[PDB]
């Protein structure tokens, strides 16, 4: 049998872990009580039937009933540690800023060494199941065709040499199509695994402006439409008032970028905005703002293109990690959640 | 060479412009160059006393 809806309205789990059929309007109960301090920074669905995995804190979990219970598989050795989905049943591991880097093939739990002790971005090649690729953030590209045992470098600098470069996307549809963002440097895009990159425009509303791009994710569903979160410069101009900050479209790839959202308090944003486009609708990114601060909660945020609004759901919980959708019913989606009250 | 003010001006633009949670110790010096060099200029004596801070410990 294939994915399927979860078959239950409880989760057995510790809490890190729970679903939603409505946007999140209404969460399903979980066995166990979240507690002070997690993250589940790692949560994906996998090819597999019914297969997920999360990271909550050093804690890997899994599920192989579409999230209705959720089982601790190993320990890793890093306690904050984000999922990448490779084809047949495997995953990727990753310390975001940091060197953890480790395979998952099934139950079993493999180290691997990086090539970058501050890895800002994974990629899997969904046509060659040992085809997966690293950035590092001085922007350099790593590649490998041996599920991760040994690596290369590839390409050149996203930005060039002596950049602070937050993130690269890698397009799920293909692993040459990338989106890179950096410190004043803005974004860039590379449509050949990294020989050549363009810079992007449209990330200041001023010509040539700096800007900063924290955050990307190029659309499942349209490989040319790509969300992004970022900073313009020159409207956050010193002694302006003003942060500068928005949530970006992209409909060429990731060439240049239109404002869509404005961080306010009707859509909070932040320099880490946690951005979840819909795996089949190009046209719909879920982000969050969530904060322990006045027992505030979180807010999941949906944006539709087709009109450029944004509708919102609130939870009490003090933020949401990580969100993955089931393959089956794209409309129950999977959050990873947070406690980190004292 | 830097005073209160101008202490909090730096590292509160460096924050909340250029920094996420999961910054480390390299990018937090390049969020303060970047945030001094805004606020006061690249050739500034508060540019060349942030760089000299973070050099001071070998990043």
């Amino acid at each position: 049998s294939g994915w399927r809806a979860p078959s239950c309205t409880k989760v057995t789990g510790d809490g890190a872990v729970t679903f939603t059929t409505d946007d999140g309007a209404t969460l399903a109960p979980t066995t166990g009580t979240l507690q002070s301090v997690s993250y589940t920074h790692g949560l994906v669905a996998l090819d597999t039937p019914n297969t997920l995995l999360a990271t909550h804190n050093d804690e890997l979990q899994r599920s192989t009933d579409a999230g209705c219970t959720w089982t601790k598989v190993a320990t890793l050795g890093s306690g904050s540690t984000w999922l990448t989905a490779a084809t047949g049943g495997r995953a990727f591991a990753w310390e975001k800023n940091g060197g953890y880097l480790a395979r998952v093939d099934g139950r079993t739990v493999t180290k691997l060494s990086s090539p970058s002790a501050d890895i800002v971005g994974v990629g899997t090649d969904k046509a060659r199941r040992d085809h997966v690729r690293l950035a590092g953030s001085d922007g350099q590209l790593y590649d490998s065709t041996d599920a991760g045992a040994t690596w290369k470098p590839l390409g050149k600098l996203a930005f060039g040499p002596g950049a602070s470069v937050y993130t690269v996307s890698f397009d799920p549809a293909d692993l040459d199509h990338a989106v890179a963002g950096g410190m004043t440097t803005g974004g860039a895009v590379t449509t050949d695994g990294g020989a050549t990159w363009t810079a992007a425009t449209g990330l200041s509303a001023t010509a040539g402006g700096k800007s900063n791009l924290f955050a990307a994710s190029v659309s499942p569903a349209d490989r040319n439409v790509v969300y992004a979160l970022g900073i313009d410069l020159v409207e956050a101009a010193p002694n302006s008032g003003a942060e500068g900050r928005h949530l970006y479209r992209s409909t060429d790839g990731g060439r240049t970028y239109t404002r869509i959202v404005d961080d306010t308090p009707d859509t909070e944003l932040t320099n880490s905005t946690l951005l979840a486009p819909s795996p089949v609708d190009p046209n719909v990114l879920y982000f969050e703002y969530g904060t322990y601060f006045q027992a505030y909660g979180t807010d999941l945020y949906r944006y539709d293109a087709r009109t450029g609004k944004v509708g919102k759901t609130h939870n009490a919980h003090d933020g949401i990690s990580a969100i993955a959708f089931n393959p089956a019913r794209p409309s129950v989606m999977y959050l990873g959640l947070e406690e980190v009250q004292i | 060479g830097i005073g209160r003010d101008k202490l909090g001006k730096i590292f509160y633009r460096a924050l909340t412009q250029y920094l996420t949670p999961t910054s480390n110790f390299s990018q937090l010096r390049a969020a303060a160059v970047q945030s001094a060099t805004d606020l006061y200029g690249s050739t500034s004596q508060e540019v060349a006393s942030v760089k000299q801070a973070f050099d001071a410990v070998g990043v």
